[PDB]
């Protein structure tokens, strides 16, 4: 095989899983044998289209912030708080909205200070909530606001009591967009499990963090391929509020291929 | 020097 040896090479460098890698060459080979001739130049194009077709449709990516309540939950240290700040900063400064915070992360030390200092900078109010009732109450106070950004404590969501804890603290009944936050630095086999545990909770979008920190995006692709939802944001550094961005399925696949 | 440096600068400017 000629350029297909090259396509085989690309797929190698992305961290995609073997099954997938293979099945992509199948589709690739199939198409090209039975339909015209592909150059060493034009392979990549076709390759990317094929991969992209395995990801959720674009209308399921880059969902904008509309709902009143914006919740991020996810793994420990993944960057939830930092990302919440960025998101909020955008809502106030760029989009000129009345914003407020709730935090639920009573567990980790200084997590409240952390969000507090952001809320102070942004001159927005902040409620700590230990219970759904307190949360429901907080809702009353913030009824005049446009957006309430809600932070939560990172847990080992492999163990499902924390899924329970979470569900028993957040009212998903509400006008609410919920983002599952995972680190681009995480192992696929790990994320796979997390996403299973989150099955019983209404996640709207993924957020992938620290894409500036990992060598390959294959792991993230692998997750997205087995998912019915797309990615709302990706983060690429520690700086607030600059280091956030959005992507389309194609835009994502381009990143995948270096 | 602070991961929030930029944001801080933006808020200072708003104030102005
Ligand atoms: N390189 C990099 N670091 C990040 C990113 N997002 C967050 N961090 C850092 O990860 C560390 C912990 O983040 P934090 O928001 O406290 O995680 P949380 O427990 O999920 O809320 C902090 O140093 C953040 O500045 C990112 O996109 N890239
Ligand atoms: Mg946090």
């Amino acid at each position: 095989p000629e350029p297909l040896r090259k396509a085989e090479k690309l797929l190698q460098e992305t961290g995609i899983k073997e099954s997938t890698k293979t099945n992509t060459l199948k589709k690739l080979l199939r198409f090209s044998v039975e339909a015209g001739g592909l150059t060493e130049e034009n392979v990549v194009g076709k390759l990317q289209e094929i991969l992209c077709d395995m990801l959720p449709s674009a209308d399921k990516w880059q969902e904008p912030i509309h709902s009143k309540y914006i919740v991020l939950f996810g793994s420990t240290g993944a960057g939830k708080t930092t990302t919440l700040a960025k998101l909020a900063a955008i809502s106030m400064l760029e989009k000129h909205k009345k914003i407020a915070f709730i935090t639920t992360d009573t567990y980790r030390i200084a997590a409240v200070e952390q969000l507090k200092t952001y809320a102070e900078l942004l001159q927005a109010p902040l409620e700590v909530c230990y219970t759904k009732e307190e949360f429901q109450q907080a809702k009353e106070l913030f009824s005049e606001y446009d957006h309430v950004f809600v932070d939560t404590a990172g847990r080992n969501f492999k163990d499902p009591q924390y899924i329970d804890e979470l569900k028993e603290t957040i009212p998903f009944e509400s006008s609410i967009q919920s983002f599952l936050v995972l680190s681009a630095t995480a192992k696929y086999e790990d994320m796979k499990h997390i996403v299973k545990r989150f099955s019983s909770v209404p996640v709207n979008q993924y957020i992938f963090t620290k894409i500036d920190e990992t060598t390959s995006l294959g792991s993230v692709f692998n997750i997205l391929a087995e998912s019915k939802i797309g990615v709302g944001f990706m983060t690429n550094g520690q700086n607030v509020p600059e280091d956030i961005q959005t992507v389309s399925p194609l835009g994502f696949v381009r990143m995948l291929c270096r | 020097y602070d991961q929030a440096a930029t944001l801080r600068a933006k808020m200072e400017k708003r104030e102005r």
